[PDB]
């Protein structure tokens, strides 16, 4: 389900002001420079993300400020912010849990992870806790299907999951330092087989300079 | 250059780069469609135009696939029929069973193309049901039932390309994609009603007409649009004595499938505050009276008062025929008067541009010539409120051509980039002998569009003298192939008025009138008519002029008579009666003939043929219907009427003011409309729904 209508609230309505900080305004000008001068509307996506990172969610005021910056009507920006699902148009928690439930992570155990998270936080996908700490959302494949099952907490991928590890991961993200991303408990590095690498076993690579053609 | 191709065995030829659907239309081959429109950009989302091309493996979209030489198309075979069936299956998957409660029933493309190119029964029986979609509030004119949306994108394309209203769009993604304003906003434009006609389903409908009638109940009369001097061609749909709706009609040289919102929605005023019986003022009250008694009272007033010469004043307003004005002028002259007058602010004096040559008060670079334009200057005109369809044409030209547009006047919220450069006559001369003057000189089709609000000024000679000098000095504005001096009229009767010579003497300009016959004249101010004068209002709605009157004669509206109307171009168009007038109302030239006979005179014509012959005797262009004539006297006209007698006038420094302070509520029929009242409360720039904070 995707929400495609806005109803004004006291904390999300166009009367609320918004302005990029000087840091983010410098970054936004650098972003506008990455496209032709007359096609500055192409920067609507990155600048909207800049706004969504300054203020924790893509509010209507952010869309209207971007529209003012890029000289485009606000509706063209509303369409972008509604099309792309990473623009959170409702307010969010500190940590946005994104659990993949596509077929690979399902075959390897995403539903145990979902059960564990729902039981720990007492929450359903699309809802937020009383703590404004965890917002839950079941997402499609996030591009870590070999290191499955998987999840993502606020832009960082925690992979090759177990219910145990997910529970205590949520525990330490609730309080204290959160572990570094990657596979759980370093049972793997990256896409290598977990028994170990079977392919790339040297300690110095082959330089292609040694294998060039007869020409060049 | 044309190419040749084959469609269902028939060889046809069109230009290269054209769409296949255009070839099929030229070949007489019928191809389905929901998202294609001849005037909108090509979208290929309905997937209903699919046809088979030998080149391509899959079936291709006729709307988008370019035409190529030697291509062979089939619109007949089993793949195409199965494709159409499948597409209609999916289209009617989530469509609501609203056909009884839908106002598009009987005139729905979905119904007809399901019957023709689709299945007999559906196979959708899912227990989870159909999709639902909430209704939007986009204003008091367009009613929304958005479960019926089939996501064609005609509304969006129209509003963003032809109208300049980018508030409508396509929010969401997938099956939950919803057309509308993402937040509650109004579709603020003077062209919004064409969205109702463009939607092939009933997702956007007329609100005042919401459930009034069905299409088969309606008589369809092809007539002409008063409410502007564009002369938009319209279809009046009538159910007996009641006019139910007005919709546009195809005329590519006038209005091109569109009409504005006044023309569409002021029909509500023809059934309220109408004049159905004559009235006599006995005091502070109006007393209903007969026709014999009212005309007797008028004759007794003429004989009691004894108005000598130019003391009889004839005022003609907007929305009046040519026949009525001709009869009123013949009567007024038979009574010894030359005080024929318009209801404009400076109507008591003749126009500064003169009426000697028709080129001086017409749109000489005809409405199809805006498409030829390279440079435009707008002097004292907001084309969005005066001839909005011509503003749409200007936009259309600006979007596909190098077109540089300037304006001298009030700063106008335009549907194009307009390059504002002043509000005074000083700035006009500055512009014309500075930069934009050379822009006009180097152009191959330049246009100087002057407004009628310039004629409604005292220092109008100053303007018209300046523009005339620039025209006769610059060849590009006036050649033997192109005239760029254009005067945009805002009311439908002024061109016919000036064509027949419905202007006053200067002897009459300074007379104080003793009798004032005011015909459809609702813009009078209570200062232009003396307190001791006998006044006779002749019209169809009681708004302003009938309050003043001492005698009121009910007339016929444009939906109740077959009249001749001259537009800005000089195009004479003939209307057609959809109904008869209400009650004891009459045709207006017949009223003037009767009151002539009651007075000491009599007009020499007795039926409509003799009136047509009199029109021919006055100006033969009034019977060459729908023909826009060239003129051989452009040089002569600019030298005689605009430049000659206007050097004596000195300019003011009063800034130019906007002419139409409210696009809605401009005339009697609109000021008697409640729909226009709602659309005036709404669609006000001070409201939050009508301004997007960009
Ligand atoms: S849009 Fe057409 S098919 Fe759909 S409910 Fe209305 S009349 Fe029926
Ligand atoms: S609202 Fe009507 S015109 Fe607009 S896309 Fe939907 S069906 Fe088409
Ligand atoms: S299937 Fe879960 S990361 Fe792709
Ligand atoms: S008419 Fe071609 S896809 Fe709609």
């Amino acid at each position: 389900h995707i929400v495609s209508v806005h109803r004004n609230t006291e904390n999300n309505n166009p009367s609320i002001p918004f302005e990029f900080s000087p840091e983010n305004m410098k970054r936004a000008e650098e972003v506008i420079a990455k496209y032709p001068p007359q096609y500055k509307k192409a920067a609507v996506m990155p600048l909207l993300d800049i706004g969504q990172r300054q203020l924790g969610y893509t509010s209507i005021s952010v869309m209207n400020y971007v529209a003012k910056l890029l000289e485009m009507p606000p509706m063209r920006v509303y369409e972008v912010a509604t099309f792309y699902t990473m623009y959170n148009r409702t307010p969010m928690g500190r940590y946005h849990l994104q659990i993949c439930t596509t077929t690979p992570c399902q075959l390897c155990g995403s539903d145990g992870i979902m059960e564990a998270v729902q039981n720990t936080l007492n929450i359903k996908p699309g809802e937020t806790t009383k703590d404004n700490l965890f917002t839950l959302s079941e997402v499609e494949c996030l591009g870590a299907c070999v290191n499955a099952p998987m999840m993502a907490i606020n832009d960082d991928y925690y992979e090759d999951l177990t219910p145990e590890g997910t529970v205590k991961l949520l525990e330490d993200c609730k309080a204290g330092k959160m572990p570094t991303p990657g596979p759980e408990n370093h049972v793997r590095r990256d896409c290598e087989p977990a028994s170990g690498q079977k392919v790339l076993l040297s300690k110095e690579p082959h330089n292609v300079a040694d294998f060039l053609q007869e020409g060049i | 250059a044309e190419i040749e191709l084959t469609i269902d065995g028939h060889k046809v030829s069109i230009e290269a780069g054209s769409a296949l659907i255009q070839a099929c239309e030229k070949a007489g081959v019928t191809v389905p469609r929901y998202c294609y429109h001849d005037k909108l950009a090509i979208a290929g989302n309905c997937r209903m135009c699919l046809v088979d091309v030998e080149r391509a493996p899959k079936p291709v979209a006729s709307c988008a696939y370019p035409v190529a030489p030697g291509m062979v198309v089939r619109t007949d075979t089993e793949r195409v029929k199965q494709a159409r069936e499948n597409v209609m299956e999916m289209m009617l998957q989530n469509h609501p069973l609203d056909c009884p409660v839908c106002d598009q029933g009987g005139e729905c493309d979905l119904q007809d193309q399901s019957m023709r190119y689709g299945r007999d029964r559906g196979r959708f029986t899912e227990i989870t049901g159909k999709r639902s979609t909430e209704d939007k509030n986009i204003g008091p004119l367009v009613k929304t039932s958005m479960n019926r949306c089939i996501h064609c994108t005609r509304c969006v394309r129209f509003a963003n390309d032809i109208a300049g209203a980018p508030e409508l769009g396509s929010s969401g993604r997938g099956n939950d994609m919803q057309i509308g304003t993402y937040l509650e906003k109004n579709l603020n434009t003077e062209l919004s009603g064409n969205v109702i006609d463009l939607c092939p389903v009933g997702a956007l409908t007329n609100k005042p007409y919401a459930f009034r009638a069905r299409p088969w109940e309606l008589k369809k009369t092809e007539s002409i649009d008063v409410m502007d001097a564009v002369g938009s061609n319209i279809r009046i749909d009538s159910k007996g004595v009641e006019v139910m709706r007005v919709i546009p009609r195809v005329h590519e040289d006038v209005n091109e499938e569109w009409i504005n919102d006044k023309s569409r929605f002021a029909c509500d005023g023809l059934k309220t505050q109408r004049l159905t019986t004559p009235l006599i003022r006995v005091g502070d009250k109006f007393v209903n009276a007969t026709w014999d008694d009212a005309l007797s009272t008028i004759a007794k007033a003429y004989q009691q008062k004894a108005p000598k010469g130019d003391e009889f004043k004839a005022v003609a307003g907007a929305l009046v025929e040519v026949e009525s004005m001709v009869a009123l002028k013949d009567m007024t002259n038979a009574l010894g008067s030359e005080n024929t007058t318009t209801d404009t602010p400076n109507g008591n004096s003749a126009p500064a541009h003169g009426i000697t040559f028709r080129s001086n008060y017409l749109f000489n670079s005809s409405i199809a010539g805006i498409e030829d334009a390279d440079a435009i200057l707008l002097v004292g005109t907001n084309p969005r409120r005066e001839a909005a369809v011509m503003n749409a044409r200007i936009r259309k030209a600006w979007l596909r051509q190098e077109l540089e547009i300037a304006s001298v006047g009030p700063t106008l919220d335009a549907t194009f980039d307009v390059a504002e450069l002043g509000n005074t006559h000083a700035d006009l001369e500055k512009a014309l002998s500075g930069e934009f003057g050379e822009v006009l000189k180097n152009a191959k089709n330049p246009l100087i569009i002057v407004g009628s609000g310039i004629t409604d000024r005292e220092d109008a000679g100053a303007f018209f003298n300046t523009i005339g000098k620039f025209v006769e000095s610059t060849p590009s504005v006036l050649n033997e192939n192109w005239n760029g001096y254009n005067v945009l009229q805002r009311s439908a009767s002024r061109a016919g008025a000036y064509d027949i010579g419905f202007t006053p003497s200067d002897e009459a300009s300074k007379t104080t009138p003793k009798m004032v016959w005011l015909l459809g004249a609702d813009e009078v101010a209570a200062s232009d008519i003396p307190a001791d004068a006998f006044v006779v209002y002749q019209g169809h709605n009681g708004d302003v002029g009938a309050q003043f009157a001492d005698v009121v004669l009910p007339g016929a509206a444009y939906t109740e008579k077959a009249g001749t109307y001259v537009n800005t171009e000089g195009r004479s168009q003939i209307s057609r009666a959809a109904t008869g007038p209400p009650g004891g109302a009459r045709e207006d030239w017949k009223i003037l003939r009767a009151v002539s006979e009651y007075l000491g005179v009599a007009l020499p014509y007795e039926d409509a043929y003799e009136v047509r012959d009199r029109l021919a005797e006055i100006s033969p262009s009034l019977v060459r219907y729908d023909l826009v004539e060239p003129t051989v006297f452009g040089d002569v006209a600019v030298q005689h009427s605009l430049v000659g007698p206007n050097g004596s006038v000195t300019p003011s420094s009063a800034p130019l003011t906007e002419t139409i302070e409210n696009f809605y509520m401009t005339d009697s029929i609109s000021r008697s409309s409640p729909t226009m009242a709602k659309s005036s409360i709404a669609f006000n720039k001070d409201n939050k729904k009508n301004q997007a904070f960009a």
